[PDB]
């Protein structure tokens, strides 16, 4: 179905727009380790 | 301090993509309602 | 050690976007066989 | 030496991402005219 | 709109097409980071 | 034509799906030469 889809679309955008949280919320542990060295 | 802020470019071109895999997503779904 | 966790982070998330750009393209396809 | 060959790998996967969503754009946008 | 959208789409993917500009001219510095290195 | 589109997308998502081989196959390197340090 179609909304078979769009509920698998959106939910898999969740899990990207959850690894995109885990990424940025590194990349400002990176911008802290930048603040040491 | 440039390949962080490189990763982070990255990072930035990804969520750009985000935004534009939604918006075509978007489009498709205006021609399934139209065309059904 | 965080860093290349987080390369992962980003090889991650682009591996997510390629199993959604191909949801998008199924979605394309089933309009271009119904409307034609 | 690999890192930065690897950064550069993600960097070319996006830029292949980039073509293959202005491909689904053009698919998008001959249905659009076609189905309207 | 349509053309509203595919207005809105083209600069976004000028946006994406501008940091993928910046990505690639750090990855061509790593690349003269790397020359020393 | 469409199947000229099919034929030249999945072609297409081979390429990538070839450098995220490549990348995935660097990360699993890294997380070798993160083993030693």
């Amino acid at each position: 179905t179609w909304e078979a889809w769009d509920r698998a679309i959106a939910e898999y955008a969740x899990r990207i727009e959850x690894l995109i949280x885990a990424a940025q919320e590194q990349q400002e542990k990176n911008e802290x380790a930048l603040x040491e060295l | 301090s440039g390949i962080v802020q490189q990763q982070n470019n990255l990072l930035r071109a990804i969520e750009a993509q985000q935004h534009l895999l939604q918006l075509t997503v978007w489009g498709i779904k205006q021609l399934q309602a139209r065309i059904l």
